[PDB]
C-alpha cells in the first residue's frame, strides 16, 4: 500500500484501517485484507488489535510512528496494563507485534473472557458534529469503546445502533456522517458518567505504561488501605460499611448496568474477594468503583502512583 | 520509477496560497527572466572535438535535434498559465482544514453507486481549470511540454502527512477511441511513475465501464494529482459508437466536480469534435513588413552549431531566405533539413552549405513531407484543406 | 543465439562517455572501410573445371547465395543504421550514480533562494525512425542481412544483469492485422533468446494496446537497438480495421517503446505515408531512402557502377571454353534483357550457364540469353516491358515496381 493515512489524534487503529480501504475505493473486504496485510485469514478486532508491525511499516516513512506507540495511543491497552502484572504485561506487548489474535487475548483477563462485550458499533451525538468541524471526517474513537461503559466520557450516552463486528468478521467498517444521529431522548446516570470521566485520563497518560504493580503489591496495598479506613476487623473484613459507602456512591440501577451487581449474602463476590488475597488480576473498572467509594481525593494516576510506591 | 524528493516548505507571498503543504512546496515561481533562460539549451560544440575524423564528426552532430532548445513567444504564454492552472488547482482541495478528506470521502459513493454526480458533502467546491492547445505537426507541442513541466519535481513526499504528491501525469489515447485502454493508460502510466501495481487489481478483477471510470478519479485524488495531460486527443474521432461524447462529457466532469485540472493536446483536426484554446502556427517570416526578429535569433542561434571545417560565420540573405522557402515554417522541418544538410556535406567533403546543397537534399530525403510543403507554400486554402494540417 | 561476454571498448564520441550499452558494441568504423567488409565472392571456383558435368551444376546454383557486391548506396544505409543502433542508447544509460542526493541538494537550493533554477529529470522523446523504400528485386533484405550480422545479437553483460539484443528483424502479416504484428515481436525474441513469450504476453484477453504496452517493458529490459518490420505493404486494405485504425497505431507504436524503428517496403507503401504529414513526418524521421535500378549510363559516360558489378560476376565461369575478355554487345544485350534489377541479373545469369553446360556449346552468347530469356523467364516480362517503356502509370498496373 502506497499511502497509508495517519491516525487523527485519539483513534482506534480499526478505523484507520477501514479509512484507509475508503481513501482508495477498495469495496471488496478480501482486498482490502490482500492488500493492507497480505493474508485472507485475519479478523478485524476493536480493542486490542493484531498484526501491528506491518502496520507500523506502512507509517515507518512518517519517523514518529512505531509499533509501541500505536500500541499504546491508539489501542485500548492502557485499560489492561496497570493491572494484569509485568511479565504478562511484556508478552502482552512482544505478541501483539506477531500475527497470534488468540495469545494476545488469553494473556490479558476479559481479553480471555472469550465474549465480544457489546459488539455493536456505538458513537456519540455530539462529539461526532465536532470531529467533522475540526479534522472533517468521522472516526471510531477510544473514548467511546470503552470495555463495560456504554457512555462517552464527557457527553450523557452513547447512541447504539444496529450491526456488529461479528457480522462479517473479515470487514472494516468507517462510519459516514450521512449516518449522523436520531433525535430520541436518552438521559445518562451521574455516578456513571462520573466514573467515566474518572476512568478517562488513564488513557491519555505517560505513567500508566511503567506503573504496574504485582499481584502482592495490589493485596498488600489494599489490606493497609482498609486497615488505614478503620473499619478492618483483625484479618477480616466488615463487608457492611464497604456495601454501604459503595452504595451510597453508585445506585442500584448503575450495578446492574455495569454487571456488578453486590451479593452481600454470598460469600463469593466482585467486592468480597479484592479484601482476601488476589489470585488473578481483576478488571480495571471494578478497581475504579473501589478507588471512588472510598477514597475520592485522589486521581487514577495519584493510585497508581501509591500502589507503585508501597 | 521516479526520484522522491523530500518537501521543504518556503514561504509564498498570496494569501490564498496560505497553508497548503501542496503548493508551498512547489518550486518558486519563476519571472520574465527565469521564463526565457530556464528552458535554453544548446550543443557545446567544443574547439577540440572539430579537427577528429569525420565519423567522430558525424556522430557528434547528430546529436542537435535532441539537445536544442530556443524559447519563442508563445512558451512564455504556455508557462505562465500552466504554471496558473497547477497553483490554483490545490486551493479547493487544502489537506490541512479538512477539505481534501471530504473530496475523497465524496468518491467513495460514485465507486459504491456507479453514478459520478453523487456528492456527499455540498460545501466542497472545486477550483481547477482546462487547457486546449492545437497546432501544426512539428510545431512543438510535446517537446515544449517535457521542457516547460521538467522544472517541477513530479513524484514528492509530505512526511507532516504520509502523502505522496505527484506533481503531473502524462497519457496519451489510445489508437482508437476505446473505453477501457484510457482508463488503463492512466493506471500504466501512474504505477510506473511510483513502482506500485494499480492496473494489476483495477480492471483485473473484471469491472464495468462506469467503475472504472469512478476507480481512476478516486486513485487520482488519493496521491494529490496537479495535471493531467493527455497526448493526442484527435484519436478520439476514430471512436466506437458514442465514444467521442462520453469521454469528452467525462472530461469535463472531471475538472468540474472532482477538481482535477486537465489539458488537452491534439492537430487542427481535432477542433471539429469540440475549454480556453491556444493556437499555434508556424513561423512567419515577415510581421510588419521586416523580418521576423524570433525567425532571425532561431536561425541566427542555430548556425553557431556547425562541425564543418569550413564553416562561414555569417549568415547571408539568399540562404536564409531559401531555407525558409524549403522549410515552411515548421520548426522539425527547419532543424532536420540542417542536420541532413550538415551530414551530407560531411559525407561529400565539401564543408560549406550552400543553397544549391539545401536544395538538393530536400529533394532527395524529404519525399514523403513534399505535398504538404508545397500545399502550405501555395497557399491556396482549397490545396491546404488536404493534408498540411493547418 | 549464443551469448557474446562483453569486452568494454573506448570511442571518440563525448555524447557516449561510460555508457556498457554504446561501448560493448563494434568500433567505428569509417563509412568508406565499411564497404569492404560486405563484398563476398564463391569461394575456390578455381582448378574445378575437369571435374564433373553434374558436381559443376550443383556447384555453380550457389552463386546467389554466396555473392555481394557493394555499390554506391551501401555507405549511406550502412551509416544511418550505425548511428540509429547507438543515438538510441544515449538516452537510455543503466550505470546512474547518485541522483537522489544531487536532486534533493538541486531542490533544497532553489527552495532556500540561493539558486535561481533548476532542472529535474526529464522524458527522452520520440524514437528515430526510417523508412526505406524500393523496387521488388533490388535487394532490401540481403542488404540488411550482410549489414547488421557484423553486430553480435545478444551480447551478455557481467557487472550488469542484461541480455542486449542488439538488433531484431520481424515482418508484417499478410491479413494486415495488427495482433498478429504485435505477437511476432514476441515471436522473435523466443528464436533469439532462449525463454518464452508468447506463452505468457501472447493471450487473447489482452488488446492491442495492451500488447503494445507490454512490449515495451520487455524492449528496455533488454536494451534492444533496433526494430526492423519487413514488407509494409500489406497493411493496407485490411478487414480488421479501417485505414485510420492503423495510421494511429503506427504513431502510438512509435511514441511508446522508444527503439529505434526501421520499415522496408514497396513503392505500393508509399501511399499509406504520404496520407497526413503527422505519419510522414515520424515515417521520415531520419531520412527517406530510396532504391533505383542500376543505370547503364550516367550524364553522357557509362556507368562505373554496373561495369565493376558485371566484370566481377564475369570471373565465376565453370565453362570449359571460356572467353578471356567480355564484350560490348554481351554487356548490351545483359542490360537490355535485365534492366538493372538484381535478380535478373544474378539468375539469368546462372540459367544461362545452366543452360550452356546442358546443350554442350561451352561459351555464353548473346542469342543463348535471349533465348532463356525468352523461354525461362516468362513472368517478369511485363514488368520489364514496362520498365523499357518508362511510363510511370504503365508500371502503375502492377504493384510492386518503382512506379
Ligand atoms: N521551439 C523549438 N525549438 C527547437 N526545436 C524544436 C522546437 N519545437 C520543436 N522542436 C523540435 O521538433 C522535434 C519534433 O517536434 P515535437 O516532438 O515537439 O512535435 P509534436 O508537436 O509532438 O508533433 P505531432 O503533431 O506529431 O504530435 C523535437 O524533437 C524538437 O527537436
Ligand atoms: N548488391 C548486390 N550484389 C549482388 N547480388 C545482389 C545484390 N543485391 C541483391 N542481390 C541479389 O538479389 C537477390 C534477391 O534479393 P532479395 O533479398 O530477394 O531482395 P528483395 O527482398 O528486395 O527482392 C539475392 O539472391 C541477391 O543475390
Ligand atoms: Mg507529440
Ligand atoms: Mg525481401
Ligand atoms: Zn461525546
Amino acid at each position: 500500500m502506497r499511502n497509508f493515512p495517519v491516525p487523527y489524534s485519539n483513534e482506534l487503529i480499526y478505523s484507520t484501517i477501514a479509512r484507509a480501504g475508503v481513501y482508495q475505493g477498495i469495496v471488496s473486504p478480501k482486498q482490502l485484507l490482500d492488500e493492507v496485510y497480505g493474508n485472507r485469514k485475519v479478523v478485524a478486532t476493536l480493542g486490542l488489535p493484531s498484526h501491528l508491525g506491518v502496520i507500523a511499516r506502512h507509517l515507518h516513512q512518517t519517523g514518529r510512528y512505531a509499533v509501541q506507540q500505536l500500541i499504546y495511543e491508539h489501542t485500548l491497552f492502557p485499560l489492561y496494563a496497570p493491572f494484569v502484572g509485568k511479565e504478562r504485561r511484556d508478552e502482552a506487548i512482544r505478541l501483539m507485534e506477531y500475527q497470534a489474535q488468540g495469545a494476545v487475548h488469553l494473556m490479558l483477563g476479559v481479553a480471555a473472557s472469550r465474549v465480544k462485550s457489546d459488539n455493536r458499533f456505538r458513537y456519540c451525538p455530539d462529539c461526532v458534529a465536532l470531529q467533522l468541524n475540526r479534522y472533517g471526517e468521522a472516526f471510531w474513537q477510544r473514548d467511546w469503546y470503552l470495555p463495560a461503559l456504554p457512555y462517552c466520557p464527557k457527553h450523557g450516552a452513547l447512541v447504539f445502533f444496529d450491526r456488529a463486528v461479528d457480522d462479517h468478521r473479515h470487514q472494516f467498517w468507517a462510519l459516514g456522517h450521512t449516518e449522523l444521529l436520531s433525535d430520541y431522548p436518552k438521559d445518562s446516570l451521574s455516578q456513571l458518567t462520573a466514573l467515566a470521566a474518572y476512568i478517562a485520563p488513564l488513557l491519555d497518560a505517560p505513567r500508566a505504561q511503567e506503573l504496574s504493580p504485582s499481584l502482592e503489591q495490589w493485596t498488600l496495598f489494599y489490606q493497609r488501605l482498609a486497615q488505614d479506613l478503620g473499619l478492618t476487623k483483625s484479618k477480616h473484613i466488615r463487608h457492611d460499611l464497604v456495601a454501604e459507602r459503595v452504595r451510597q456512591t453508585f445506585s442500584d440501577e448503575a450495578l446492574e448496568k455495569l454487571d456488578l451487581k453486590l451479593a452481600e449474602n454470598k460469600d463469593t463476590c466482585w467486592l468480597k474477594s479484592i479484601f482476601r488475597k488476589h489470585r488473578k488480576a481483576f478488571s480495571y473498572l471494578q478497581h475504579s468503583i473501589v478507588w471512588q467509594a472510598l477514597l475520592p481525593k485522589l486521581t487514577v494516576i495519584e493510585a497508581l502512583q501509591q500502589a507503585s510506591a508501597l | 520509477g521516479a526520484t522522491r524528493i523530500q518537501a521543504v516548505y518556503r514561504d509564498t507571498g498570496v494569501e490564498a496560497y496560505r497553508d497548503n503543504p501542496f503548493i508551498e512546496a512547489l518550486p518558486p515561481l519563476q519571472e520574465s527572466v527565469n521564463s526565457a533562460a530556464s528552458l535554453k539549451s544548446s550543443l557545446q560544440l567544443t574547439s577540440s572535438d572539430l579537427q577528429k575524423s569525420r565519423v567522430i564528426r558525424a556522430h557528434t552532430i547528430c546529436r542537435i535535434p535532441d539537445d536544442y532548445f530556443q524559447p519563442l513567444g508563445t512558451h512564455l504564454l504556455l508557462s505562465e498559465r500552466i504554471s496558473v492552472m497547477i497553483r490554483g488547482g490545490y486551493v479547493g482541495r487544502n489537506p490541512k482544514t479538512g477539505d481534501l478528506q471530504k473530496h475523497l470521502q465524496n468518491g467513495y459513493e460514485r465507486v459504491q453507486t456507479g453514478e459520478l454526480e453523487t456528492f456527499r458533502f455540498e460545501e466542497a467546491r472545486s477550483t481547477a481549470q482546462s487547457l486546449l492547445l492545437i497546432g501544426c505537426s512539428g510545431s512543438g507541442k510535446t517537446t515544449s511540454l517535457h521542457r516547460i513541466l521538467a522544472t517541477y519535481p513530479q513524484v514528492i513526499y509530505h512526511r507532516e502527512l504520509n502523502v505522496e504528491q505527484v506533481v503531473y501525469l502524462k497519457i496519451d489515447c489510445s489508437h482508437n477511441g476505446s473505453l477501457k485502454e484510457i482508463c488503463l493508460n492512466f493506471f500504466r502510466a501512474l504505477d510506473r511513475a511510483l513502482g506500485s501495481n494499480y492496473e494489476r487489481r483495477y480492471g483485473l478483477k473484471r469491472h464495468g465501464i462506469e467503475t472504472m471510470l469512478a476507480l481512476m478519479s478516486q486513485i487520482a485524488n488519493a496521491h494529490a494529482l496537479g495535471l493531467l495531460v493527455i497526448d493526442e486527443i484527435q484519436h478520439l474521432s476514430r471512436s466506437r459508437s458514442g465514444g467521442s461524447q462520453e469521454m469528452l462529457n467525462f472530461f469535463v466532469t472531471m475538472v468540474n466536480i472532482i477538481g482535477v485540472p486537465v489539458m488537452l493536446i491534439g492537430t487542427p483536426k481535432a477542433r471539429e469534435i469540440f475549454f480556453g484554446a491556444i493556437f499555434w502556427d508556424p513561423i512567419q517570416q515577415t510581421q510588419r513588413g521586416k523580418p521576423n526578429q524570433e525567425w532571425i535569433a532561431f536561425t541566427d542561434n542555430l548556425w553557431q552549431l556547425q562541425l564543418l571545417q569550413r564553416k562561414d560565420a555569417l549568415l547571408s540573405d539568399e540562404v536564409r531566405d531559401v531555407w525558409y522557402e524549403l522549410s515552411q515554417g515548421v520548426m522539425d522541418i527547419v532543424v532536420k533539413l540542417f542536420v541532413l544538410a550538415q551530414l551530407r556535406a560531411l559525407a561529400l567533403g565539401n564543408e560549406r552549405i550552400t543553397a544549391g546543397l539545401l536544395r538538393q537534399v530536400y529533394q532527395d530525403e524529404l519525399k514523403p513531407v513534399h505535398p504538404m510543403l508545397e500545399a502550405l507554400r501555395s497557399g491556396i486554402p482549397e490545396r491546404i484543406a488536404r493534408y498540411s494540417d493547418l
